[PDB]
């Protein structure tokens, strides 16, 4: 089988900057019909992969000409120039020369943007979920950069750890932040037996918490 | 438009098969290759195989020569791939793509998840704020298996979004959402949650109302 190496798991560049990755095989994939066969995709999250390049060096069309495909017989590389937010995600090498098709391992590119601090927002349970007996608190914390970020619930002043169900964000398809969603799921009964809640986020972007919170029967 | 259309989900129990559909249109189905790729969350693609449609002549990788069966209905312009005894290690995302000259084409592909539990419907709840910009949001809780689709304004409003991966806990999974407007704009003008569950052939819309 041939082997199609994707030496780099992941490369970090700032938004900007032109980047190369690399994707060598065993074997050349030079046909005697003098074609290479060599494609380039590219998957975001959530997509299906994405052509590229094809004949290891011709633009696919619709894709920016910032991206282009060269190579030996071997040692191949996808060139980005200019690198941008729509840019992020997953990039795919793979060889149709012999069966197996095989793929290479795939390189992760991240964007090294600028520090943002989030943007917190708080939500009490909706009354349709109180009608329905449970009751959860969500609280965003919005366009952030570096990735990591804490959240604290505060339930009357005392913190409240379990129930709580937080999630992480790829980076955005347009400003590369990342943003996180928390939620606090509580009985209906605990709930409406306490007053003030409170989401706090601690980002390094400062030392002293982003923080929302309100009061139940205000 | 050259498209290959493949249900977004199918629940299979541990031991039993399934049989993955995969509905081309736009070119002739015959004439060109159906290749089959599984890709499990979080990891890489790999090739499953591929069929001739005209002859149904298949190529399959060695790892999969076991598990996977190709065919394909040309009345239909249909390809099939039937999957053996699941196990965990088969829940993936399968993709089909065809090969058009030099250009491939994808399928949105399928995610299999293979598991005992019963399909379960979402609960969707409308985040209103508290009673410049307003951030909205759309709570989609204690549904199984995934995938939801979610979308604001039936794909109208997309600038301003967070679709927040869907995480499992307590064995069903929960996913939100948020959008932000300029304050101005809302309540005047409606924002409305639109999630979608396959496995569960179910669809609904939330309207956001002022609390
Ligand atoms: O036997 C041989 O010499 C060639 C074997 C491989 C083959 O037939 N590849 C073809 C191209 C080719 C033609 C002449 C010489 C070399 C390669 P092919 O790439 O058209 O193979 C048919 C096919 O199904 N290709 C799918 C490639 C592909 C797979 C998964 C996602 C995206 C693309």
């Amino acid at each position: 089988d041939i082997v199609m190496t994707q030496a780099a798991p992941s490369v970090p560049v700032t938004p900007g900057e032109s980047v190369s990755i690399s994707c060598r095989s065993s074997k050349s994939l030079l046909h005697s019909n003098g074609n290479t066969y060599l494609y380039w995709f590219l998957q975001r999250p959530g997509q299906s992969p994405q052509l590229l390049i094809y004949r290891m060096s011709n633009l696919a069309s619709g894709v920016p000409d910032r991206f282009s495909g060269s190579g030996s017989g071997t040692a191949f590389t996808l060139r980005i120039s200019r690198v941008e937010a729509e840019d992020v995600g997953v990039y795919y090498c793979l060889q149709h020369l012999e069966y197996p098709f095989t793929f290479g391992a795939g390189t992760k590119l991240e964007l090294k943007r600028a520090d943002a601090a989030p943007t917190v927002s708080i939500f009490p349970p909706s009354s349709e979920q109180l009608t329905s007996g449970g009751a959860s608190v969500v609280c965003f914390l919005n366009n952030f950069y570096p990735k990591d970020i804490n959240v604290k619930w505060k339930i009357d002043g005392s913190e409240r750890q379990n129930g709580v169900l937080n999630s992480w964000t790829d980076q955005d398809s347009k400003d590369s932040t990342y943003s996180m969603s928390s939620t606090l799921t509580l009985t209906k009964d605990e709930y409406e037996r306490h007053n003030s809640y409170t989401c706090e986020a601690t980002h390094k972007t400062s030392t002293s918490p982003i923080v929302k919170s309100f009061n139940r029967n205000e | 438009q050259v498209q290959l259309q493949q249900p977004g989900a199918e629940l299979v129990k541990p031991g039993a098969s399934v049989k993955l559909s995969c509905k081309a249109s736009g070119y002739t189905f015959t004439n060109y290759w159906i290749n089959w790729v599984k890709q499990r969350p979080g990891q890489g693609l790999e090739w499953i195989g591929n069929i001739y449609p005209g002859s149904s002549y298949t190529h399959y990788n060695e790892k999969f020569k076991n598990k996977a069966t190709l065919t394909v209905d040309t009345s239909s312009s249909t390809a099939y791939m039937q999957l053996s005894s699941l196990t965990s290690d088969d829940s993936a995302v399968y993709y089909c793509a065809n090969k058009l000259g030099w250009f491939p084409y994808w399928g949105q592909g399928t995610l299999v998840t293979v598991s005992a539990a019963k399909t379960t419907a979402p609960s969707v709840y409308p985040l209103a704020p508290v009673c410049s910009s307003v951030t909205l949001g759309c709570l989609v809780k204690g549904y199984f298996p995934e995938p939801v689709t979610l979308t604001w304004n039936s794909g109208s409003l997309s600038s301003g979004v967070h679709t927040f991966p869907a995480v499992l806990q307590s064995d069903l999974y929960t996913l939100s959402s948020s959008v932000t407007v300029t304050s101005s704009t809302w309540p005047s003008q409606s924002i409305t949650c639109n999630v979608a569950h396959p496995a569960s052939s179910t669809k609904v819309d939330k309207k956001i109302e002022p609390r």
